[PDB]
């Protein structure tokens, strides 16, 4: 996991938006939801990350 | 306090809340006594093949024979038709893709008059 | 071709007046022989058909054909041999002969320049097989099972002999050169309508189509493996030749009519791959699966454009190089534990090393990882439907979603996992099996450099 | 079998007090709170009648069944541990061992020998099992899953060769 | 090189002046110098060996020519011969149409990549070159079916002028 | 007591309870103990999804109906109010970028036959 | 010596391989290789046509 | 045309030659670990320069190569494209694998198959490297799907762990409904 | 016992865990800002 | 009792916050800063604020729990990171940490919009939301130390098991394609 | 076996410190405060905001061109 | 800002829609409003490959940092009091920007307290 599941491999996810970041800026629509599905992201994680009881998912 | 754990068919009621080692008459106690004995012939049986030397073959298990025939063989002489099945059949039969061939069929006739009209244009589409 | 039917009909004296023992290694020696004699059939010319020979010729959908059956020849050869190791000479060779003699129809079927020398070939198929299922099979269910693959076959080829001969009657000359150059517009009438059912149903029972497919479950599980290999490798990709021959004719009315088997194959496929999901036996995991990739097929050819074609034939000789090769899996297992139950012998990563690797590259090709031959084939077809309709994506992909829970499952359920105890009878593989796994894998890998030979008449 | 109250509840005890483990954290308050668990416990044994035990019980089990951790700490050793079955790919069954070619039956002349020992034993001891066991099976087949032990001398216990020959728990 | 600028042009190289103010040596001249002295040297020492000895023997090839033959405009209906020379000569034809749309998407994905950022309006007239190129080849085989033959892209073609016959027609009113 | 007679074709094979296999003592002896299983014991009709890897029914802490009840809560809760942001999106006491040369309009893709309408920006 | 033999096969002829793939065999087709041009500045002159690129003019002293 | 160019390109050629090098067992079984740490340090270190021509030059390249298949108008070809994600998203990536390759060799100090975990790590890389490098979306779904297979048999490296394969299982579930819109 | 006394004792705070080698960091600003004003002084 | 190790943790959870002029910094306060300065969705720029003060938060529980407090592994401790390989491993990465976001945000063209001109109280409410994150989650996790009866929260409870997402999730969809597929 | 352990296990009992590893954490935990100072002194404007915010009020309408109530 | 507040929980009206504004023609009531002008002439600000977004009239503060940036290599920590010159010159055209928000917003109740002011004594 520290390899593949940290730094490198989940990476791949949000690195093809940054490939087609120049078509990215012509919708207005779309890039709206890559905002408000990293928004609930970033809370739901978080908040499920600080209630847990084992350190590798707390990194995770 | 808090009340209690209602069960569902995907979380099952643990056993450690359930009524039936809760309130226990002699009568249960006759019935689940021997469930080990059952268990400890098909156990003691499976034991000694398991642990003969001269047994160089596998152990077949009856009950596993027994499972593949119910869900192979054991089902179309089992059938019986009743309006239960009939429905059952059409609905997640012929209803399907009869509702897969209405959606496709206005998408394409959707599609083809808009092209036709020239709605749709594929200046750059060329492979197809 | 002389070049290619000739010795193949020499193999039947000669594996007859072999030596008592070496029946085994001389037909093992030549198949392999004139399996490189058919690489030479890989070159096609710009756009005209390869023609030796009034009745025989090859273009670049037949070849990529012709080259896989005899390369499969071989590879039956080797992998029947553990268990008829133990008959009489005559039975044996009984066995070779019938192998050498399916081949040749096979052959002599895919370069017919004439069609009903085609369907004559075609339909003569059954034949050799039908023996195959039922004379050597393994279980009780294959008598039923010889019945009903039989049965659905003809009872779809017989419609396309009276429509074929309609055609003679009628238009003229039916030689697949004579019938391209001379299309007429098949006009939307109902007798018109007959016309294309009765020359499509044959094939389609062939692939087969969801509905009609009952016979792969029965005929491929029963069959024995020299078999079981032909009955999903090459005969069910014959019902595809026949598809993408015959509709040269059956424009324009296809389209107007393709929709129930679109729907059939494209919703159905789903549902086969869900058998797969959850399933008893080893055989008819890999069988069902064939299904749901010969249903991509079904769809793929109806399209008629340039993109479904190469990824038909991309994929149908993808697929049968592939799922010949599960077959010859679960015939490793089968014989080790006489079983087919899944769960019986879970747990073989930890006995048997090497063959949990060709387990992960078999079920990894099914699974069509790019640029996998397999996967080369799914993604034209996905690309081809997605421009029909739109919505296609959702079952097309649902598919690719759903092929992979299965595709993985027999490898999580039979390598990955606690040995089971009670079994006691493995043995290290011998290296016939891992030789024949290995002449499965290595040209698919190899194939995938240069996708252009088996890519179809369109590239 | 049947599960008698006296078990019940030392189940109930040790279990609660694992979960409190996840609860309590520090040690201080464990063993704080664990003492105020066991006299609490102790408090009520002079019950003489044993419905009003399960009475007791009525409302333990459901004060368990909501107090409990939703994560509780079980040892990585054990279902749901981090470490379950983790060293389970190597446990390779010794009767494997018979298949390995006489090349590398040579590489080990001791054990292998050892082996064919231990292999003779088995052979000579397995019909002294076996009628060992029709010598004393409870009248109407095994009652029990217990398994008698070996009554007389020069005897191996019945079914003993998977117990005693099963794979080390660290095979590496 | 191996090839000419009319068929793919670019643009001249245009390299600034490299003028290191600082004082400090700049790293990518060593590592550059050092990659000539290590690497490219002996590569070229290689190519030029193997290049001679290509020229001792020098074997030669030609590039074959298929001399124009009737189409099927004026193919006789059931002709089989003339039949076969059209529909032959048509799909070499398709063949080469095919090879120059892919001409012209190798010159517009070189116009992306050498403007970089600019790649908008530097060279849209690749964009429009393309433009004309796939909307003239949409009308000249797209849409033609898997067993697309000189007879179907008559149908296609013929399609078009009685539909432009009409409108013009309507038009001039 | 086999299944209901409903003519699905299950025919007289023994009504387990659903019940999967991860609901068992793993401390008790298991022929089977990658799925906690014994010998000769009439194994679950639906076993190969109530395996070990698939399908578990064992008992969770908090309620299956509150368990519901919170999660689809929480995602409409959060959804809901994700579209009420847009109706008020937060925005900085600022104009729109001033851009040079009408826009920008040769360099944003425009046609340069078609002169822009002219657009400039004055001091402020 | 380990790693001066590490360089040698591992470093050396690949690079040796992939010079001569990408100076003689690529380079000889078209657009097969293709960079962002030289992003230049006004200012410092072009290697080629040796001409001094005119400087902007003067800026609105917009000092801080 | 500089160095930049084919340097930049054989630093996947210098990652993938463990892995042939893993079937011909002339590697020493006892140091393979070592092997694969120190050929990534040196692709590593060999993957700084494409840094050095990125800051100072401001270029960025463009690699096609051999021609796979000159299908209809599309020219479906191996290719890729250096570019300022990627010129320093390998030294990045490099750097992280090397340091816990470093590190892996203390942690899996017991492991039997400890040469076959590190061939999959390589793999791994390899699969990503060319994910982050590619210029045809063909090309960028071989990595899509190369890192996405790799972490189902990393994930389930310890195998027999009953809920391991579920995990596994789930990578690849979750992955395949990403793969539905690529 | 052994889980409170021994070494194991005088655990330190949150906080001060947190300005670990802040007690030579600061020392080394020192005297780096020395060096700055001795260049600035030298310039 | 682990020095580098704790003092490696201390490195990588300061980063996770964003530390001022730190490998952390030099990215997620500028964002968070970036999108203060633009025309978000709303509820999108809160969620983040309280997602980034929320980092903080499970950064204190690994290094409260793990590290300060007292002892409570089992009795025969096996502490030791003595080893050369995991000592060089962690320590190529550590000044990777403390340097390399200044490295490379200087380096890299300055090629994105600079936010110069923004109102002073939300310019620096990353380094709030940590310290107010930091302040009362050690305060709640002090909390434990005080001998008072827990009492499991319900909240609490939604958070533990993740959202109740997995038994929703992994066991209700998977139960009803299977069910029909059955 | 053989031996190969610096260090040895404990039973209840602070584990045994080598220098290498205490000096080690010193000088990095250290020196991650001396870069966060020495950035700091040198870079306080990059986290202080540097370019002051104008008060939009104070602004009057002359330079804001706002021509007054009277038209 | 603030205006948020004013503009959601307050009447929209007197608050501006960053949308649409301007809205009043901006040289209204603006006595010869100076004319923006750029030093970078379109031809060499595309030879920079100046990104879009960065090519506003300040955008010529960039060509210089990039220039000292390129020559300056391997010097990173130089070319600083450029670099502060254009974040400088961004705070310039920036705070342009809340001049002209501004403008709209005291014209919005300028307009609309006139509205009902020369209405209600008729
Ligand atoms: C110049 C030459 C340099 C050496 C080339 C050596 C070969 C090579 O790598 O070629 C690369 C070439 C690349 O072509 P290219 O266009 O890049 O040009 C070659 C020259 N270079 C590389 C320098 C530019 O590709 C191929 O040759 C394709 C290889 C395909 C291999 C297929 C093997 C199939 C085997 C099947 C066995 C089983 C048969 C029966 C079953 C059939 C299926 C059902
Ligand atoms: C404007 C800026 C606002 C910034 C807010 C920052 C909030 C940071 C998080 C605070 C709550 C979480 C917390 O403190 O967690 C630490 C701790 C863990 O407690 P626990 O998991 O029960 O373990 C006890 C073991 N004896 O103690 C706890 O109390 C855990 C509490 C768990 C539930 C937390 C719910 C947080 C919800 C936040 C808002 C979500 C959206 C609405
Ligand atoms: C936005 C909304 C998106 C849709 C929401 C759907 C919620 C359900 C998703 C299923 C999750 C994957 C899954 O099958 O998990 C079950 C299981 C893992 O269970 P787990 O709780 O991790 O416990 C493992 C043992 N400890 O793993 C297994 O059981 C693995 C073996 C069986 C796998 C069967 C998978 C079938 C999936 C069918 C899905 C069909 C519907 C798809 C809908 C979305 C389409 C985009
Ligand atoms: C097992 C059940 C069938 C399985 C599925 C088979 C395929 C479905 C279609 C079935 C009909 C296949 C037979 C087709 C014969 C040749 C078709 C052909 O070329 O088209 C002719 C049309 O074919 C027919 O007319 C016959 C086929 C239609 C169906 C009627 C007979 C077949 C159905 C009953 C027998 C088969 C069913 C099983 C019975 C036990 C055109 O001639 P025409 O009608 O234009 O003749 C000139 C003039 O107009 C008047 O003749
Ligand atoms: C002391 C208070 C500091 C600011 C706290 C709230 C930060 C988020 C809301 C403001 C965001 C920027 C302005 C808007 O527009």
């Amino acid at each position: 996991s520290a390899l593949l599941h940290s730094s490198t491999m989940v990476v791949a996810g949000v690195f093809l938006l940054i490939r087609f970041y120049p078509l990215m800026e012509t919708n207005k629509l779309v890039q709206t939801m890559t905002l408000c599905l990293g928004a609930i992201t970033t809370l739901f994680t978080a908040l499920c990350a600080i209630t847990q009881n084992d350190i590798k998912k707390i990194v995770a | 306090s808090f009340p209690k754990y209602k069960p569902s068919r995907l979380a099952t009621l643990p056993a450690t809340l359930d009524p039936a080692e809760y309130d226990i008459s002699p009568e249960t106690r006759k019935a689940q006594a021997e469930r080990l004995a059952i268990r400890s012939r098909l156990k003691r049986e499976y034991l000694l093949q398991y642990n003969d030397p001269n047994r160089l073959g596998v152990i077949e298990d009856p009950a596993l024979i027994r499972w593949t025939y119910a869900r192979s063989a054991n089902i179309y002489p089992n059938f019986r038709p009743t309006p239960k099945t009939s429905l059952l059949g059409a609905l997640f039969g012929i209803g399907p893709l009869f509702f897969w061939y209405y959606v496709f069929k206005t998408d394409r006739d959707k599609k083809e008059k808009l092209i036709q009209e020239g709605k749709l244009d594929q200046t750059f589409n060329i492979s197809y | 071709m002389l070049k290619i039917i000739i010795p193949t009909t020499m193999l039947l004296p000669m594996t007859w007046m072999s030596k008592h023992n070496m029946i085994w290694i001389n037909a093992t020696v030549h198949s392999l022989l004139i399996s490189l004699i058919s690489l030479s059939l890989l070159n096609q010319l710009g756009e005209n058909s390869l023609n030796f020979s009034l009745t025989f010729f090859s273009d670049s959908l037949s070849a990529p054909l012709l080259v896989l059956t005899t390369w499969l020849l071989p590879l039956m050869l080797m992998a029947s041999q553990s268990h008829l190791s133990k008959e009489t000479t005559t039975r044996k060779k009984l066995y070779i002969t019938m192998l050498i003699l399916l081949q040749l129809f096979l052959i002599m079927t895919f370069t017919a320049t004439e069609l009903i020398l085609f369907y004559i070939l075609f339909e003569a198929t059954l034949v050799p097989t039908l023996i195959i299922i039922t004379r050597w099979g393994n279980q009780t269910e294959r008598l039923n099972a010889g019945l009903y693959f039989l049965f659905y076959t003809l009872a779809g080829s017989l419609p396309l002999l009276v429509a074929l001969v309609y055609i003679q009657n009628t238009t003229g000359s039916l030689n697949f050169l004579i019938i391209h150059y001379w299309s007429h517009p098949l006009s939307n009438s109902w007798s018109n309508i007959f016309m294309w059912l009765a020359c499509i149903m044959a094939f389609m029972v062939k692939m087969p189509l969801y509905g009609l497919h009952l016979w792969l479950p029965k005929a491929h599980v029963e069959a024995p493996i020299a078999g079981s290999m032909v009955l999903a490798a090459v005969l069910l990709k014959l019902g595809g030749y026949g598809m993408m021959r015959i509709t040269t004719i059956l424009n324009p009315l296809t389209n107007y009519m393709a929709y129930p088997f679109l729907m059939l194959s494209m919703w159905g496929m789903i549902m086969t791959s869900s058998i797969c999901l959850r399933q008893t036996d080893l055989k008819s995991l890999i069988a069902y699966s064939s299904v749901s990739h010969m249903a991509l097929v079904i769809v793929a050819i109806m399209i008629q454009t340039p993109w479904s074609f190469m990824g038909a034939t991309a994929l149908m000789i993808a697929h049968g190089l592939t799922s010949s090769m599960l077959f010859c899996l679960a015939n490793t297992n089968y014989e080790r534990v006489h079983s087919r139950t899944m769960i019986l012998a879970r747990g073989l990563q930890t006995l048997l090393p090497l063959m949990a690797t060709w387990w992960l590259m078999a079920s990894l090709t099914n699974l069509a990882l790019p640029p996998s031959i397999n996967l080369i084939g799914e993604l034209f077809i996905i690309t081809a439907s997605f421009s029909w309709s739109n919505i296609t994506i959702i079952l097309m992909g649902m598919n690719m979603m759903i092929t992979a829970l299965y595709s993985l499952y027999m490898l999580i359920t039979t390598q990955r996992g606690k040995y089971t105890h009670h079994i006691n009878n493995i043995k290290a593989s011998f290296t016939r099996e891992n030789a024949l796994m290995a002449l499965h894998i290595l040209p698919l890998l190899l194939l995938t450099l240069n996708p252009k030979m088996i890519l179809g008449p369109l590239y | 079998a049947y599960l008698t109250h006296q078990q019940k509840v030392l189940r109930l005890y040790k279990r609660a007090l694992r979960h409190l483990e996840s609860w309590c954290v520090h040690r201080d308050k464990y063993r704080y709170f664990a003492c105020l668990m066991r006299a609490r416990f102790d408090e009520h044994k002079n019950e003489k009648d044993m419905v009003k035990a399960t009475q007791l019980l009525r409302q333990a089990e459901e004060e368990f069944w909501y107090g409990q951790h939703p994560q509780p700490y079980i040892f990585p050793e054990s279902p749901g541990g981090t470490s379950y079955e983790r060293y389970e790919c190597y446990k390779v069954p010794e009767w494997c061992l018979d298949d390995w070619h006489p090349s590398e039956k040579a590489m080990y002349p001791d054990y292998f020998a050892k082996r064919e020992q231990w292999k003779r034993l088995r052979r000579e001891s397995w019909e002294r099992e076996v009628k060992q066991l029709q010598e004393e099976t409870p009248p109407g087949g095994p009652r029990t899953e217990a398994l008698p032990p070996a009554r007389k001398e020069g005897d191996l216990p019945p079914l003993w060769w998977h117990i005693v020959t099963r794979p080390r728990e660290r095979p590496m | 090189d191996s090839w000419d600028k009319d068929v793919y042009p670019e643009p001249p190289r245009r390299t600034p002046a490299p003028a290191p103010q600082t004082s400090l040596p700049n790293p990518v001249t060593y590592l550059t110098k050092i990659f000539d002295l290590l690497v490219d040297r002996p590569v070229t020492l290689a190519r030029e060996f193997i290049e001679q000895q290509h020229a001792k023997n020098r074997y030669y090839y030609y590039h074959r020519e298929f001399r124009r033959v009737p189409d099927i405009t004026e193919c006789e209906e059931k002709d089989i011969l003339c039949m076969f020379e059209a529909e032959m000569q048509w799909r070499r034809d398709y063949k080469v149409d095919q090879e120059i749309v892919n001409i012209i998407q190798e010159r517009l994905k070189a116009c992306q990549q050498r403007e970089g950022e600019s790649y908008r309006q530097n060279c849209a007239k690749e964009l429009e070159q393309f433009t004309q190129v796939s909307k003239a080849f949409q009308d000249r085989y797209s849409d033609l079916g898997a067993h697309y033959s000189a007879r179907k892209c008559l149908a296609k073609q013929k399609q078009r002028m009685l539909a432009e016959r009409k409108a013009a027609k309507e038009a001039a009113a | 007591e086999p299944y209901p007679d409903d003519g699905m074709g299950y025919g007289d094979y023994p009504k387990l309870p659903d019940r999967s296999q991860q609901e068992r003592d793993p401390w008790y002896d298991w022929d089977h103990p990658d799925l906690r299983l014994n010998w000769g014991e009439p194994i679950h009709w639906d076993l190969d999804m109530y395996i070990r890897n698939r399908v578990d029914t064992s008992p969770t802490p908090v309620s299956w109906n509150t368990m519901c009840k919170h999660l689809s809560g929480f995602v409409a809760f959060m959804l809901f109010m994700f579209w009420v942001g847009e109706i008020y999106p937060s925005y900085q006491p600022v104009g729109p970028k001033q851009y040079p040369y009408n826009d920008l309009y040769l360099e944003r893709g425009g046609d340069p036959t078609k002169e822009p309408e002219p657009v400039v920006h004055y001091e402020i | 010596y380990r790693h001066s033999i590490f360089a040698v096969t591992h470093v050396l002829i690949p690079v040796w391989i992939i010079h001569y793939y990408l100076k003689y065999h690529v380079t000889a087709k078209p657009y097969t290789v293709v960079e962002r041009k030289p992003r230049i500045f006004p200012g410092d002159t072009i290697l080629e046509t040796g001409e001094v690129i005119p400087l902007m003019k003067e800026f609105p002293d917009q000092h801080h | 045309m500089n160095p930049f160019a084919s340097l930049t390109l054989t630093t996947l050629i210098i990652l993938t030659i463990p892995i042939m090098m893993s079937n011909s067992n002339i590697y020493k079984t006892n140091l393979y670990p070592n092997y694969v740490k120190t050929t990534v340090s040196y692709a590593f270190t060999l993957s700084l320069v494409p840094l050095l021509m990125f800051m100072h030059t401001g270029q960025e390249m463009i690699i096609s190569n051999w021609h796979w298949m000159t299908l209809q108008t599309v020219e479906l070809s191996l290719s890729f494209k250096m570019d300022y994600f990627s010129v320093m998203f390998i030294p990045v990536a490099l750097f992280v694998t090397w340091s816990i390759m470093e590190f892996s060799m203390w942690y899996m100090h017991s492991d039997p198959f400890i040469n076959r975990f590190f061939k999959y790590l390589v793999l791994f890389l390899i699969t990503m490297m060319i994910l982050v490098t590619a210029n045809n979306l063909f090309q960028l779904f071989i990595g899509w799907e190369g890192v996405g297979i790799m972490s189902f048999l990393l994930i389930g490296w310890w195998h027999g762990r009953t809920d391991a394969n579920t995990a596994a299982l789930q990578a690849i579930l979750y992955n395949r409904i990403g793969d539905i819109g690529f | 016992a052994w889980r409170y006394s021994g070494g194991f004792a005088n655990n330190v705070s949150f906080v001060g865990a947190l300005l670990k080698g802040f007690k030579w960091g600061f020392a080394a600003f020192v005297v780096a800002v020395g060096a700055e004003y001795y260049l600035e002084s030298q310039n | 009792a682990m020095p580098f190790t704790t003092t490696a943790l201390i490195i990588g959870s300061l980063a996770l916050t964003g530390m001022p002029y730190l490998t952390g910094f030099y990215s997620k306060d500028l964002i968070i800063e970036a999108v203060n300065m633009s025309y978000t969705n709303a509820w999108a720029l809160l969620m983040t604020l309280i997602a980034t003060s929320l980092t903080a938060a499970y950064s204190t529980r690994i290094i409260f729990f793990a590290f300060l407090g007292k002892p409570r592994f089992p009795p025969l401790v096996l502490i030791n990171e003595n080893n050369p390989l995991l000592i060089n491993s962690i320590k190529r990465l550590l000044i990777g940490s403390i340097f390399a976001g200044f490295i490379i945000s200087n380096n890299i063209p300055p090629m994105t919009v600079p936010n110069t001109t923004m109102p002073l109280y939300m310019k620096m409410t990353a380094l709030i939301v940590t310290i107010m994150g930091f302040m009362l989650a050690l305060e709640l996790n002090n909390t434990t130390y005080y001998l008072k009866f827990k009492y499991p929260s319900q909240t609490y409870k939604f958070s533990n098991m993740l959202g109740y997402y997995p038994s929703i999730m992994h066991r209700l969809p998977t139960y009803h394609n299977l069910s029909m597929s059955q | 076996a053989g031996g190969g352990v610096h260090i040895e296990p404990r039973y209840r009992q602070f584990p045994q410190l080598t220098r290498s590893q205490l000096i080690q954490a010193e000088f990095f935990s250290a020196t991650m405060w001396f870069w966060i100072l020495w950035r700091f002194w040198h870079d306080s404007d990059a986290v202080l905001g540097h370019f002051p915010y104008p008060d939009p009020s104070q602004w009057t309408d002359e330079e804001l061109g706002i021509l007054p109530d009277d038209e | 800002g603030a205006h948020l507040a004013r503009r959601y929980l307050g009447d929209a009206s007197k608050e501006p829609d960053p949308l649409r504004m301007p809205t009043f023609p901006p040289d209204y009531g603006f006595p010869e409003r100076k004319e923006r002008e750029m030093v970078a002439t379109q031809q060499e600000m595309n030879d920079a490959q100046l990104m879009l977004q960065q090519r506003d009239y300040c955008a010529h503060y960039l060509i210089q940092l990039l220039k000292c940036k390129r020559d300056s290599f391997p010097n990173f920590l130089a070319c600083k009091h450029e670099q502060h010159d254009w974040d400088y010159c961004e705070h310039l055209d920036y705070v342009k920007r809340m001049k002209e928000f501004e403008r709209e917003r005291r014209l919005l109740q300028r307009k609309k307290r006139r509205e009902q002011r020369e209405a209600e004594m008729a």
